[PDB]
């Protein structure tokens, strides 16, 4: 999986929030922003054979599964220091 | 001739280590209104976030 | 119906009964003395108060005022009866000639075209000037965009752009105005008199004197123009006089309407706001649009977020920059930001391709050595650096070329200058054949040959 | 007509508009601070002859009237790249 | 019976409302029904009356108005003792490993006062890492603290790897690992090394990964601390390794915000210095016993200088900092000389024989550090003889400052090597006073040993 720009999705969030009155934190995104970076990525997964099983009931024997993320973020004249980034 | 050359090459490092000298002087002016600009404008930008932060 | 209940600036706020309460963008109508003004809704709030932007002068508006509520969006007169005429946001006629005999108007908010309606093209579009079609050529129904600080020649290459677009454009061609000088947009309007072109032309302006909702909709109301004669079937050039004051009304609008600051205290929406404007400024398989959008800097920062939010949603982009421009280099494009999506192997060929990175990989190693140059001075270079400097302020200098609509200004004769012609000068100055020549030798000539002429007379 | 100073305006302008509570942006000027020096300067201009007799209501014929405006910035050290100049 | 209602759900902020005779103290714990499932919440504040705002211990989603909430009128408590040895747990301290229940004879509090004045002990028993540069220039007690000090991508998990292998298989006690916001992987990676290392039975795991909710990630490192002063109050000597500990504070962060609490620099929580304190104060040893501590800090964009890196300098004894200009430059490890220092570097402890050895290294690199920006314009040209002894004898004390991991293994091919502290003082006062520039400068690279740097050259 290629998410391309997550550093839109991150501005889109931060849309969302502020119309909804949130807190707003550093350079004005949402403090959970982080979560919401967090709790996509940690999917990206590869599975052991034995969860394989118990998910599938048994169909599929002895075959890891695996998920593999690309992430692209684009930092304005090479800042790292920003807080998406 | 060898003895003068050596004489004209002292006098020619002399003279282009007058010219280094100047020139780092001369930038060390430039980056210093880069860095005071830089200054202020932090200071502005995370004042603003804590004002605007609040409430 | 309503009653005005609040005044904050340019924004009004109207009250209505409940069951008659304005839909989201309808036009309201007030008497303002002898004046009648238009409030677009921008907002439902509770119990029947609905929060609107004027469009015009809200000086006057006492509290109390009866708002009369008009069952439409803003709608604008559209197609071919629109040429040739100058036009307010509210698709009044600004000339002093009489009603525009439209047959058809439609609304200034649209959705844009499908994803499933698209099209795609690679073919070139030549141009006049030698820096943007050898670094960033550009092809039919694609996006143009000119970046920079105020006074760098965005306006100048736009309209040396119109010049030479104009030479093999037969169809018609839409210009907005979005918050630049008025005087700019009287001297282009009789420049197109002057030379019978503007019966091909439909203008729409919004100067930055207006206040802010004017300037605000009328980008909306040039494309809306635009959008029907591509669906007409045509192939259609929009200009765009400057994108960025858009942006910058919504900002002067936005906390008003009360939303928290977002960054540097723009709007929180901005880059939806960005957005629902530029995907409906698109060719598509029945018409093509093509245009060139000037995008103003602030403060020279490109890295400002209005800026930056520019640079997606554009193919060929040109950012001209102030410290080119003090040197007298002119058009000041900088080379090493300048860029285009059409610079392929594929679709330009392989030598103008490869005579692009060459000059690029020539001005990134001059950059180099400018550090070195500044502390110690070129005696200190390596031998074939110091070729390397000699040939890059020679390109730089070539790079440079007088205009046509220059003449003004530097009085010079002005020069188009073919692409078969551009990219054989820079080859062979690449390959040193001219590095006998002195750099004053490239400076404001249009053709190689010009370069060599030029150093017989020194 | 000369305008002495219009960077003293602007931070008279700064300061009733942060009394108002205005969210300020770029160097704490707020946006409108483009919309203040626009309308101010782009009524120097030059009128012909049809606007001024419509306006004089006949009164005057032929003649162009113009106001010509030299408003000065005072900048920092030089600096042209300063958001107000 | 259950005696509250939800009154407000805003992210993983969620207000109770109690009646005003009841109403829950801070950081009490309250139990409600989310959909099938048992969500725990914690106490943050009490605000007007009767009404109380928490932190969601889980995810938030499903959650409605009106659900009702059951006070449990305690904190939240977990399992300690020898029935947690070899169990991975959560926050709350369920069993997350499939192996069934803990079984556990005693539940304590997460939340504790420090122990008092004193009570606290002063011993400078030397600890011994095998890792040239930490013990050379940055030399370990029993029951202090080490802080890791890293960017991304530093080497804070190598060398925190390293040091689990060359302490604890030698220390025969037990020992705890909290994993705060720590990615998945690696913590599959750690249980599987500990399992076939055949040392996880003497070990005790706690995590709470990066996709929690920050309630989980603020409160872990509370559990793991609260078995290691079980262990501790027993009179046992224990490691505590906690993974990242800028995370407690990042996670801090999040929740502040919705709290409502009025922003700090930098974006920080008001209570920064606060919280950091409360925690980094129980981890100490005491007359009863001893808590040695090993923790990783992330410093964000190798600032170093933001108030988080900032305040938890205060705490340490032990600090090492991990450069990305080592790291980058490809020498591992990355422990940067000039910036890395203990407080047991004292003459009298080390004796003079370590002191003198590790200051005159000192000295020498920051005197390279001088020239070497000169250099550039000068080269080595224009440079003096004086110069040129120097930077020869520092690039050499640079590149014998490096050594091969047996975790490394993996990405060098090379095997591990251990060095110890008297063969290391042997190494340095070796090229300090022996001066042996005989031997090409890879020769001091990634060897180990003084030997084995000599043969090394006597190889080439
Ligand atoms: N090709 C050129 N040759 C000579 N002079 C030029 C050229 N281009 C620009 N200039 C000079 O620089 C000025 C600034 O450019 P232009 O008139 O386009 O304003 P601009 O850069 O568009 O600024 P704004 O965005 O405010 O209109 C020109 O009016 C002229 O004074
Ligand atoms: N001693 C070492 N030998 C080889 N590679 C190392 C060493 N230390 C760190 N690295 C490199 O650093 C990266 C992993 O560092 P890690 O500590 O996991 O990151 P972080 O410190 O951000 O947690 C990998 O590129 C790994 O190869
Ligand atoms: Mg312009
Ligand atoms: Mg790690």
């Amino acid at each position: 999986i290629i998410y391309d720009d997550l550093s839109k999705q991150a501005v889109a969030y931060r849309q969302i929030s502020l119309l909804l009155r949130r807190p707003p934190g550093r350079e004005a995104f949402p403090g959970d922003v982080f979560y919401l970076h967090s709790r996509l990525l940690e999917r990206a997964a590869r599975v052991n054979a034995e969860y394989v099983e118990a998910f599938t009931k048994g169909e599929v024997k002895g075959k890891t599964g695996s998920l593999t993320a690309l992430p692209i973020i684009e930092t304005q004249a090479g800042d790292v220091s920003a807080f998406v980034p | 001739g060898v003895v003068e050359n050596l004489a004209s090459e002292q006098a020619a490092r002399m003279v282009a280590m007058k010219a280094a000298t100047d020139n780092g002087g001369s930038l060390i002016k430039e980056l210093q209104l880069v860095y005071n600009k830089a200054r202020q404008a932090s200071i502005t930008q995370e004042l603003t976030e804590i004002v605007s932060g609040a409430a | 119906t309503g009653k005005i209940v609040q005044v904050i600036g340019a924004v009004v706020d109207v009250e209505f009964p409940q069951d008659a309460v304005p839909r989201v963008y309808d036009a309201l109508e007030v008497q303002n003395g002898n004046e009648r003004l238009v409030l677009e809704v921008q907002q439902q709030l509770g119990g029947g108060i609905v929060r609107t932007i004027a469009m015009g002068s809200s000086d006057g508006l006492r509290r109390g005022l009866d708002v009369k509520d008009l069952e439409h969006p803003i709608e604008v007169p559209v197609g071919k009866a629109t040429l040739g005429r100058i036009m307010n946001v509210l698709g009044e006629p600004v000339d002093m000639k009489g009603e525009i005999g439209e047959e058809e108007r439609w609304a200034i908010h649209r959705a844009a075209p499908s994803y499933e309606e698209l099209s795609n093209s690679q073919e070139l579009l030549e141009t006049g000037i030698k820096v943007i079609d050898l670094m960033a050529p550009f092809a039919k129904g694609g996006k143009v965009g000119l970046f920079g600080g105020a006074g760098v020649g965005k306006t100048v290459n736009m309209m040396e752009l119109i010049r030479n677009i104009a030479i093999e454009h037969s169809g018609y061609s839409v210009f907005a105005g979005v918050g630049e000088r008025t005087r700019e947009g009287n001297d282009f309007y009789h420049e197109m008199t002057d030379s019978n072109v503007i019966d091909k032309v439909s203008l729409v302006y919004g100067q930055m004197n207006e206040p802010p909702g004017n300037r605000l909709r009328v980008a909306l109301t040039g494309l809306t123009m635009a959008e029907k004669f591509r669906d007409e079937g045509r192939d259609v050039l929009l200009f765009v006089d400057n994108i960025y004051r858009y942006t910058l009304a919504g900002t002067e609008v936005s906390a008003l309407l009360g939303r928290m600051p977002s960054a540097v205290g723009y709007q929180p929406t901005l880059a939806e706001e960005m957005g629902v404007l530029q995907e409906r400024i698109t060719s598509t398989k029945t018409g093509s649009i093509t245009s060139v959008q000037a995008v103003y800097v602030p403060a020279d920062d490109l890295t400002d977020p209005s800026p930056a939010t520019t640079f997606a949603h554009l193919d060929a982009t040109v950012v001209l920059s102030r410290q080119i421009a003090s040197l007298g280099i002119y058009p000041a494009v900088d080379p090493l930001d300048s860029t285009s999506r059409q610079l392929d192997p594929l679709v330009v060929g392989q030598e103008h391709y490869d005579t692009a990175r060459g000059v690029q990989s020539i001005l990134q190693r001059y950059q180099e050595l400018k550090d070195i140059i500044a502390i110690l001075g070129m005696d200190e270079l390596s031998e074939e650096d110091k070729l390397v400097v000699a040939r890059a302020r020679k390109i730089q200098r070539f790079l440079s070329q007088p205009f046509f609509v220059a003449e003004v200004f530097t009085g010079s004769p002005g020069k188009y200058v073919s692409l078969k012609d551009t990219i054989r000068g820079f080859k062979g100055i690449m390959e040193g054949e001219y590095d006998h020549l002195p750099e004053q030798a490239f400076y404001m000539v249009g053709s190689i040959e010009e370069a060599v002429e030029k150093a017989k007379k020194l």
